[PDB]
């Protein structure tokens, strides 16, 4: 499923996203967009064996099982599949143990390169919240 | 092995841009795919600095230095600074590395 900007906004809000480990919403809508373009389905492999899925492109070598990569921690004990229906609690979830993991949402690359120290809430102004 | 040029408590955002050397003992791994992250500290009940790995910033070899790390592990790590703003999860300071070495396994 691909969301719209403000259909998914409303879907993060929901599942209580919204200044979770201090981020404000905006940065949840602006790593999805950068990470998955807002594609549930959103799929990549990496040199390194391990593959990136779902909206917020969750990491299978320390985070979910995808039976195919090395080192596989399966830290948030759930199949990476599970990443790619257009219910996004899997994920919401998934990404909450990863922000509390110590290191905030350093932890997404996309975010880093393009949403950190923006005006992140321009991702949300607007929709009727 | 090159020689400590800094303790961790001694990295500030004033080094922003240049080259430094620290030793110590893994605080803390995480690794999130294209981003890993190490945490270094030479003083107990002081700073840990948040060493980067980052997929197309940083040199490919050293991720597969960062994949025989365990915490507690003994360190030495030559990299340039990059200042931050301060929060909950950001000390101020980064360290994108060039070399790591392990002097020593947990």
């Amino acid at each position: 499923k691909v969301f719209g900007r403000c259909e998914l906004a409303a879907a993060m809000k929901r599942h209580g996203l919204d200044n979770y480990r201090g981020y404000s919403l905006g940065n949840w809508v602006c790593a999805a967009k950068f990470e998955s373009n807002f594609n549930t389905q959103a799929t990549n492999r990496n040199t390194d064996g391990s593959t990136d899925y779902g909206i917020l492109q969750i990491n299978s070598r320390w985070w979910c099982n995808d039976g195919r990569t090395p080192g596989s921690r399966n830290l948030c004990n759930i199949p990476c599949s599970a990443l790619l229906s257009s219910d996004i609690t899997a994920s919401v979830n998934c990404a909450k143990k990863i922000v509390s993991d110590g290191n905030g949402m350093n932890a997404w690359v996309a975010w880093r390169n393009r949403c950190k120290g923006t005006d992140v809430q321009a991702w949300i102004r607007g929709c009727r919240l | 092995s090159p020689k400590k040029t800094h303790w961790t408590a001694e990295i500030t955002p004033n080094l922003h841009g240049s080259e430094v050397v620290v030793a110590g003992w893994v605080a803390h791994l995480g690794d999130y795919g294209r981003v890993k992250i190490v945490k270094v500290s030479d003083r107990e009940g002081g700073a840990a600095v948040p060493v980067y790995l980052e997929r197309g910033k940083t040199p490919d070899h050293l991720f597969k230095v960062f994949a025989e790390l365990s915490r507690e592990d003994v360190v030495v790590i030559k990299g340039i600074v990059e200042a931050t703003t301060v929060t909950r999860w950001d000390t101020g300071v980064e360290i994108f590395p060039s070399e790591i070495w392990i002097l020593n396994k947990a």
